[PDB]
């Protein structure tokens, strides 16, 4: 949870086999108002998440 | 100044020092009040409680 600038256009780009686009969803490389910065974990081979 | 999250202290011991057997206050994890704690073996609370 920051103060990001997102796009006009947002999208992601996959990493187990890339497209040829570029995950270009944002560009703040400002280290900006960042309110919140986490991270979890989960399981890789569950089929649903809630 | 005044925004972000690196804050500094303004906070109590968190001292170590649960006394069991007798009356005291508490403020844990933000509910506060006053009561006798006594030692016990359970496992009912997860990784999240
Ligand atoms: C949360 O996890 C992500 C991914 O594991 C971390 O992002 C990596 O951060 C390192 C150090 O800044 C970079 O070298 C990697 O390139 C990053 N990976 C990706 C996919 O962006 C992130 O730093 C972690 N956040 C916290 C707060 O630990
Ligand atoms: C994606 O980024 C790379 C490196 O900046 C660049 O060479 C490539 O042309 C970009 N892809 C597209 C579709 O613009
Ligand atoms: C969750 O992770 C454990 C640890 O590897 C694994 O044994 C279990 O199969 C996973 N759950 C599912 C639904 O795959």
């Amino acid at each position: 949870a920051c103060q990001y600038t997102m796009c006009e256009y947002p999208h992601t780009v996959c990493k187990s086999k890339g497209s040829i686009r570029n995950e270009s969803w944002h560009i703040d490389s400002s280290e900006p108002l960042c309110l919140f910065k986490k991270n979890f974990t989960y399981n890789v081979s569950a089929d649903w998440l809630y | 100044i005044n925004s972000g999250t690196t804050c500094s202290n303004d906070l109590l011991y968190s001292n170590t020092e649960v006394s069991t057997g007798v009356c005291v206050n508490y403020d844990l994890y933000g509910i506060t009040g006053q009561g006798i704690f006594k030692e016990v073996s359970a496992a009912y609370y997860n990784n999240w409680q």
